[PDB]
């Protein structure tokens, strides 16, 4: 009833999210005649060909475009543009997608322990992380490589050091280090091997 | 503009069994994305008239050891995603 | 079991805009229960170093709460629970950003198409944070203000007077508003009919 050009009553907004999560692109418009919609990446335009999956709608002047699983690759520039014969509307966000990612955590701490001269002995942690963090174990400050005099081995996320009998020249400060790209932790617990008697 | 990265750091100790635990990691990390990033642009060919406005918008991306993810564009809300993360 | 404290949920850094509410908050078990404290850069917070600060500590929840906060505040926070057995520090960053907004056109400027030797007014009405610096143009070329082409601000009202105008007036004006966190431009057309 009163020709009026395209405006969008609420512009994109960029948005962060968890790469595999849904994203979502929300946009209101005004205009008479009702503008023609359509969507771009990085100045090309958006089809079922380009995002397989791509759930677009455009009615009651609520413009949608959702990508139900995103990818990294699907991070850039997104662009909704209305047009009609009075003239033309154009709002551009970005869409930014980021990968898990967790810091070393010690579910299951070394604990402190005092044993018989000629015990088994099993000093174990559970570490999680992503990605999967580096693990080392130490004695005194100076690294254990795994070996017939201390084994290391790991099952799951839960990792052990097995001493095969245990000796008062093993009494010491153990400690377990995890690290990744983005944090570390130690757990550091104290083992006593008692003398004859 | 600059990135900031905010650290967190946890140390505890205990005298009674002699054990302790340490942790340091990227907590909170605040990105600036340049105002070409979002911008808005109208023509009205009728009236002659043009609109154009753009502006920085600056992203908020938080993590921890518990597994659990916090991010958003500062100004709107955050969202908070569960680590092994599934699906609904 | 006497149990050292140990932190199930440490702090955890803290952004917030400059004036709002920040809020540090951890989850500590122990027994028997620790003695809490919390500080800030190296030095013991007080009602003294942070006016209004607020603390709390009941069932195994610690909270320290920032009421209006400015830049000056940001630094690293740490909090320390001891009991005999032992203690434990949890420490994280607290970030003030100032609150800002990009240059917005509250009222646009409007092309007008009036009568040789009228006076005409085109006006617009800015806001922004920081305040933008707003500029007349026409036809790219910025106008400076004078008798004739006389240029005030009200609040946060911009206007461009055109005594007399003619033909030779005519064209594309724009008004250019910019600040350190972004622009917007408002364009119309003016034509003097003669």
């Amino acid at each position: 009833m009163t020709t009026q050009a395209p405006t969008f009553t609420q512009p994109l907004q960029s948005v962060v999210v968890l790469e595999g999560s849904t994203a979502t692109f929300e946009a209101h418009i005004s205009g008479f005649p009702v503008p023609e919609v359509s969507w771009f990446r990085d100045g090309q335009v958006i089809s079922t060909s380009t995002l397989p999956g791509v759930q677009i709608s455009f009615s009651d002047g609520r413009a949608k475009l959702t990508i139900p699983a995103v990818t990294k690759a699907n991070s850039g520039r997104y662009s909704l543009k209305a047009t009609n014969g009075s003239g033309q509307a154009t709002s551009t966000a970005e869409l930014l997608v980021k990968a898990e990612t967790a810091p070393p955590n010690f579910v299951q701490r070394l604990q402190s322990m005092t044993v018989r001269q000629g015990s088994q002995v099993r000093l174990q942690v559970r570490v999680t992380g992503i990605p999967t963090p580096v693990v080392k174990f130490y004695r005194d400050g100076a690294e254990i490589q795994s070996s017939l005099d201390f084994q290391i081995s790991q099952e799951g996320d839960l990792y052990s050091l097995l001493i095969a009998e245990a000796y008062p020249e093993d009494s010491g400060t153990y400690s377990v280090n995890a690290t990744n790209s983005v944090g570390r932790a130690t757990s550091t617990a104290e083992l006593l091997v008692q003398g004859e008697t | 503009m600059a990135t900031s990265e905010l650290s967190s750091e946890v140390s505890e100790e205990n005298s009674e069994r002699r054990e302790a635990f340490w942790a340091e990691w990227k907590d909170l990390t605040l990105s600036t994305r340049p105002e070409e990033g979002s911008s808005l642009h109208e023509e009205d060919t009728q009236r002659h008239e043009t609109y154009h406005q753009q502006g920085q918008s600056q992203v908020l991306v938080q993590r921890s050891p518990w597994l659990m993810m916090r991010m958003g564009i500062l100004g709107r809300g955050l969202q908070e995603y569960q680590l092994p993360y599934q699906r609904v």
